[PDB]
RNA sequence: AAUCCGCCUCCCAACAAGCUCUGCGUGGUGGGGAAGCCCGGGUGACAACCCCCCGAAGCCAGGGAGCCAAGAAAAGCCUCUAAGCACAACCUGCGGGAACCCGUACCGCAAACCGACACAGGUGGGCGGGUGCAAGAGCACUCAGGCGCGCGGGAGAA
RNA sequence: GAAUGCCGGCAUGAGUAACGAUAAAGAGGGUGAGAAUCCCUCUCGCCGUAAGCCCAAGGGUUCCUACGCAAUGGUCGUCAGCGUAGGGUUAGGCGGGACCUAAGGUGAAGCCGAAAGGCGUAGCCGAAGGGCAGCCGGUUAAUAUUCCGGCCCUUCCCGCAG
RNA sequence: AGCCGGUAGCGGGCGUGGAUCCCUGGAUGUCCGAAUGGGGGAACCCGGCCGGCGGGAACGCCGGUCACCGCGCGCGCGGGGGGAACCUGGGGAACUGAAACAUCUCAGUACCCAGAGGAGAGGAAAGAGAAAUCGACUCCCUGAGUAGCGGCGAGCGAAAGGGGACCAGCCUAAACCGUCCGGCUUGUCCGGGCGGGGUCGUGGGGCCCUCGGACCGAAUCCCCAGCCUAGCCGAAGCUGUUGGGAAGCAGCGCCAGAGAGGGUGAAAGCCCCGUAGGCGAAAGGUGGGGGGAUAGGUGAGGGUACCCGAGUACCCCGUGGUUCGUGGAGCCAUGGGGGAAUCUGGGCGGACCACCGCCUAAGGCUAAGUACUCCGGGUGACCGAUAGCGCACCAGUAC
């Protein structure tokens, strides 16, 4: 069955991620499939806050390979939720 | 479906063939997919270990190598003689490994 | 040119065939074949149009099934076929035969 | 998890009613993220944990399955 | 069907206006801001931000004239009424909420595209500064910017 | 033992021709096991209706950073569009879709054809044409009309008023 | 009794309370694909209706549902697409051979198309063809390279009969009887559905008199044996010696319904895996064998002369099939024209006629014996990495 669990994945841990939560900006890799409005509501629920705004961009795998064999990892989406002024997602804050 | 192992972990094998032949020991391990066991204190060789954390100091360690299980028989546990398995179905009607020379269990 | 709606009368492919020279039957030293090639001959199709059931409905037949249509005109009477479309009718008809 | 924690879990989840059986599956789907989350920062040793809830959830479903389907 | 559109008649208006849409200027405000000098950054700086000239192929635009070869459709949009419905509905103004999916890196006259090659070839559109030469997108030099072309060093015969 | 045989390997030509535009180089400093070839500085030269800049195709990670130099680079290599890893592409207003039609395609009705299939007013699809609301600046190693700031705007839902 | 695939490692777990693994059944099964809500450049996009989630009306997500065609009274059922060969049907070449070439050949092959299915086709005489005979069909041997066909060239090439494999026969239409429904030109009507009846070549049936009044039995259904999809039991050797290693050599034994074969440090009946001989299914599949049921089946004179498959037979024209290439050219089939009869009817026995015989057209089904090999297994005087499949290897891949 579908949960908000379902939906994000993981959060985004680098630099440019980090920078975010000052202004209150998370970063969540989240299902590829996954729309603005339903990780808008999956974030809500998980983290009990309020989203106002959300960016998602694509993250296509990168080609990698191992001896003779060529291959590419997973693609991956990856979404920026901007939450109400003065909320905060306390597991991300982390960091 | 699975490999045939006639020896077990751990019970006390006679090593019949190769350079130890004549050894007793339990069988510290069973390694079906290479047909294989390990007997303890036979079979011993001198691997290198690079200077590490954990071998600091480096040079050699001894390692059991493994035996090809045919080359294994077990000793009844009854008579301490070295033995084919038979199987006997007992009452429930499990059925186990008894010696053929008595008739003993082997577990 | 194509299929008779009630014999299934179809379209075959037939020889040709160019002779020569006088019948032996004539006193000649016989016939001589100068060519074959295929050609088709067709059912002599043509439209037959009635109505039935107030209905036009409309037949593509060989000649020789032409009196078959107005037959299965007759077997119509014993049936329920006003209201129906013009498709319908005709299939009606035709699982008469 | 253990063979007999697996029966247990069964014979528990079979005693429940689908609704109590969905609100379960949504608390191991939410502890499964957790785990992730975890994870993914090199904070969980215990990486079977991984395998074993997302089993759990399947015996779940599955039992919630079996319920619904007569 | 129509109060619309077309056609006929009459009245007032008419190189006016009005109304309406756009371009440009201004405009609360917000920004930027050199050389040089110190190690992309600091400073210069409270930076100054003004006048005159040139001036488009761009804009106002659906502008104007001429010509013959006589120069898309459909929706958006306005209007007309039909079933309906007229506590509805639509228009205008205001307020609150709502606003999805895909692309977005980088090369792109080329060592990343088409040419088996980091190939003197081929590749559509826009910008393309200054001076002089009658003009120019020509030519020479040169700005911004970018390069010296991924073997070199000598020698100084045919 | 021969088929200008087939497949493979290795010779010869030969340290030979060549190293791909005659725009052009020099020095000092740095780095490193190693430097004409990488970094930095100064000097010199070339392009400048381009050999600069921006879009679209096509390409598909080649972008940025760290660590590397076996091979790839016509030489060298400490460098690189190369190896390994990590990061990086953020939109109601840009583009396309939830709008329109063009050729053409497809195709209820319908027509035709041994089978396969061929046609066909409507309709539907089909765009680099029509329609449609975002400008300036700041920020990153790397994205920005997308984030931020400032000032503007569009549609949909609901409501209130007229 | 180990295990968390190839796959070791880091980092963690599970298993005699029976894991991993194997077989069967079930559940889950994003998107595309016949692909089927609609669109589309397959794997993306965009909807309607019902229900649900969120603060939820806009927005988004979740579940269900929505293509078209056919058949049957909106709803039911079905179709669609794939499959290596095999099969039938609809179409159908050429090189080549003829030492040139056209008829002829190649060949009804290659190939395209449709369709089936585990086979398909064919099949229960309007047969054969000379026997006073045979007795559905299919398949093998033979008949026979015969008969014949043939620019009587090149070439092509039957059938009956005999021996075998397998074995099986049925259902209808019509007459006539009953019933419902419909028609308008009111019934002694005509027509359509359904039921009854009937099914054949010594002709059979219908109807009307006379007489007579249980056995067979499926190709459908049910049960079961047997089979498949995992498995399991399975006899007998120790010692010395050379040697890295014994299974070699030596000594003394032993099993054998098992001395097939493969492994084990070299060369092993007795170490391992096996082998002979046996055993085994809760579940699914099969079940042509066994059993049972059901459908269905079955008389004799006499009279009547009602019925016995129509654009058919039949004749002519044009063609194909057959061994038959226009030939004395019948037969089977049919594109065109003409066009009957119901047993005193019709077709056939190679033009035609007579005689003498054979057979009953114009409706349908029908196991088996036969073809094939994607798949599983067994076996090779088969290959052994330039071989053997294109591929022993991550190949229909790189390129
Ligand atoms: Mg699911
Ligand atoms: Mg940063
Ligand atoms: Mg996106
Ligand atoms: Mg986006
Ligand atoms: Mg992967
Ligand atoms: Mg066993
Ligand atoms: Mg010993
Ligand atoms: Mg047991
Ligand atoms: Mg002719
Ligand atoms: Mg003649
Ligand atoms: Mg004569
Ligand atoms: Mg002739
Ligand atoms: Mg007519
Ligand atoms: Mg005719
Ligand atoms: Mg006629
Ligand atoms: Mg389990
Ligand atoms: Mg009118
Ligand atoms: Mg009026
Ligand atoms: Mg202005
Ligand atoms: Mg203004
Ligand atoms: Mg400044
Ligand atoms: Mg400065
Ligand atoms: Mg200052
Ligand atoms: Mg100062
Ligand atoms: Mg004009
Ligand atoms: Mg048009
Ligand atoms: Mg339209
Ligand atoms: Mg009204
Ligand atoms: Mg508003
Ligand atoms: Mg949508
Ligand atoms: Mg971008
Ligand atoms: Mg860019
Ligand atoms: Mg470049
Ligand atoms: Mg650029
Ligand atoms: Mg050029
Ligand atoms: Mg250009
Ligand atoms: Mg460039
Ligand atoms: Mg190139
Ligand atoms: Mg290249
Ligand atoms: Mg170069
Ligand atoms: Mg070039
Ligand atoms: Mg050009
Ligand atoms: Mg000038
Ligand atoms: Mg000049
Ligand atoms: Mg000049
Ligand atoms: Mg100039
Ligand atoms: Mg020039
Ligand atoms: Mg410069
Ligand atoms: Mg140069
Ligand atoms: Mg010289
Ligand atoms: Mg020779
Ligand atoms: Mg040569
Ligand atoms: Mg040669
Ligand atoms: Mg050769
Ligand atoms: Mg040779
Ligand atoms: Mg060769
Ligand atoms: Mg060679
Ligand atoms: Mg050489
Ligand atoms: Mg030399
Ligand atoms: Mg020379
Ligand atoms: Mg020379
Ligand atoms: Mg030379
Ligand atoms: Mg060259
Ligand atoms: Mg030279
Ligand atoms: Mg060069
Ligand atoms: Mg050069
Ligand atoms: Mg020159
Ligand atoms: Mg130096
Ligand atoms: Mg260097
Ligand atoms: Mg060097
Ligand atoms: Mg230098
Ligand atoms: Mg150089
Ligand atoms: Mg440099
Ligand atoms: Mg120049
Ligand atoms: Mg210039
Ligand atoms: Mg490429
Ligand atoms: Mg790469
Ligand atoms: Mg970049
Ligand atoms: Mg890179
Ligand atoms: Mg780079
Ligand atoms: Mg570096
Ligand atoms: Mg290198
Ligand atoms: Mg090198
Ligand atoms: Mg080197
Ligand atoms: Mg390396
Ligand atoms: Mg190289
Ligand atoms: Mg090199
Ligand atoms: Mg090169
Ligand atoms: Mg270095
Ligand atoms: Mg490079
Ligand atoms: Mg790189
Ligand atoms: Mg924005
Ligand atoms: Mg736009
Ligand atoms: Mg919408
Ligand atoms: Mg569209
Ligand atoms: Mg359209
Ligand atoms: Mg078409
Ligand atoms: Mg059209
Ligand atoms: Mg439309
Ligand atoms: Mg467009
Ligand atoms: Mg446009
Ligand atoms: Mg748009
Ligand atoms: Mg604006
Ligand atoms: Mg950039
Ligand atoms: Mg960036
Ligand atoms: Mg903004
Ligand atoms: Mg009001
Ligand atoms: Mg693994
Ligand atoms: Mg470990
Ligand atoms: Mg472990
Ligand atoms: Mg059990
Ligand atoms: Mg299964
Ligand atoms: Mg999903
Ligand atoms: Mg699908
Ligand atoms: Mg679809
Ligand atoms: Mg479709
Ligand atoms: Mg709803
Ligand atoms: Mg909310
Ligand atoms: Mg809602
Ligand atoms: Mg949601
Ligand atoms: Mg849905
Ligand atoms: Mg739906
Ligand atoms: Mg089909
Ligand atoms: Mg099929
Ligand atoms: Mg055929
Ligand atoms: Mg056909
Ligand atoms: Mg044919
Ligand atoms: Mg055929
Ligand atoms: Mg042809
Ligand atoms: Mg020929
Ligand atoms: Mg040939
Ligand atoms: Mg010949
Ligand atoms: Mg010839
Ligand atoms: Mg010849
Ligand atoms: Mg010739
Ligand atoms: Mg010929
Ligand atoms: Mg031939
Ligand atoms: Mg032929
Ligand atoms: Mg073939
Ligand atoms: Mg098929
Ligand atoms: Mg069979
Ligand atoms: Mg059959
Ligand atoms: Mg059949
Ligand atoms: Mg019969
Ligand atoms: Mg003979
Ligand atoms: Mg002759
Ligand atoms: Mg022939
Ligand atoms: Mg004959
Ligand atoms: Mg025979
Ligand atoms: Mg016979
Ligand atoms: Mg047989
Ligand atoms: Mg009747
Ligand atoms: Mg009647
Ligand atoms: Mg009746
Ligand atoms: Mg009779
Ligand atoms: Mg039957
Ligand atoms: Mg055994
Ligand atoms: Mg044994
Ligand atoms: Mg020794
Ligand atoms: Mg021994
Ligand atoms: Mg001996
Ligand atoms: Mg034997
Ligand atoms: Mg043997
Ligand atoms: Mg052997
Ligand atoms: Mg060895
Ligand atoms: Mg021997
Ligand atoms: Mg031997
Ligand atoms: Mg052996
Ligand atoms: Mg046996
Ligand atoms: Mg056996
Ligand atoms: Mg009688
Ligand atoms: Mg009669
Ligand atoms: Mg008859
Ligand atoms: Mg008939
Ligand atoms: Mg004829
Ligand atoms: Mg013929
Ligand atoms: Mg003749
Ligand atoms: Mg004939
Ligand atoms: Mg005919
Ligand atoms: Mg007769
Ligand atoms: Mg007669
Ligand atoms: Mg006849
Ligand atoms: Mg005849
Ligand atoms: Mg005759
Ligand atoms: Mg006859
Ligand atoms: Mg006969
Ligand atoms: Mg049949
Ligand atoms: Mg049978
Ligand atoms: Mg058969
Ligand atoms: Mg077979
Ligand atoms: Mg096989
Ligand atoms: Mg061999
Ligand atoms: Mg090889
Ligand atoms: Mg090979
Ligand atoms: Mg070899
Ligand atoms: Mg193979
Ligand atoms: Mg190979
Ligand atoms: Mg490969
Ligand atoms: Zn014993």
């Amino acid at each position: 069955m579908k949960t908000a669990y379902d939906v994000i994945l993981a959060p985004v841990l680098s630099e440019k991620a980090y920078a975010g939560f000052a202004e209150g900006k998370y970063t969540f890799w989240v299902h590829p499939k996954a729309t603005k409005t339903e990780i808008k509501n999956a974030v809500e629920t998980a983290f009990k806050v309020k989203v106002v705004k959300v960016n998602t961009l694509h993250v296509r795998g990168k080609k990698k390979r191992l001896g003779r064999y060529l291959g590419k990892r997973p693609d991956r989406k990856k979404a920026i939720v901007q939450v109400a002024p003065g909320q905060k997602i306390e597991a991300l804050e982390g960091l | 479906m699975r490999v045939k192992m006639h020896v077990k972990k751990g019970d006390t094998v006679l090593v019949a063939s190769g350079k130890y032949k004549g050894r007793v020991g339990k069988v510290k391990e069973v390694l079906p997919k290479k047909y294989a066991v390990i007997v303890e204190g036979v079979n011993i060789v001198k691997k290198a270990v690079r200077v590490s954390p954990k071998y600091p100091q480096g040079g050699f360690i001894e390692k059991e190598a493994p035996l090809h299980a045919s080359k294994v028989r077990p000793i009844c546990p009854a008579c301490g003689k070295p033995t084919r398995v038979r199987k006997k179905f007992l009452e429930n009607g499990k059925k186990i490994r008894v010696c053929a020379k008595c008739g003993g269990a082997l577990d | 040119s194509k299929v008779c709606e009630i014999s299934g009368k179809r379209p075959i492919v037939a020889n040709s065939i160019q002779r020569r020279g006088k019948a032996k039957r004539e006193g000649g030293v016989g016939k001589k074949t100068t060519g074959i090639s295929k050609r088709r001959q067709y059912p002599n199709l043509q439209k037959v149009r009635v109505r039935v059931a107030g209905q036009e409905i409309t037949f593509r037949v060989a000649a020789s099934h032409i009196p078959k249509v107005y037959e299965l005109v007759e077997r119509a009477k014993g049936l329920k076929l006003e209201g129906l479309s013009p498709k319908e009718i005709k299939k009606e008809l035709l699982k008469l035969l | 998890m253990k063979l007999s924690e697996v029966r247990k879990q069964l014979e528990e989840a079979r005693k429940l009613s689908p609704v109590e059986l969905e609100k379960l599956v949504r608390e191991k789907k939410r502890e499964l993220m957790e785990l992730r989350f975890q994870a993914s920062i090199g904070q969980l040793s215990q990486n079977h944990k991984i395998r074993d809830l997302k089993r759990q959830i399947a015996r779940l479903l599955t039992v919630l399955n079996e319920k619904r389907r007569q």
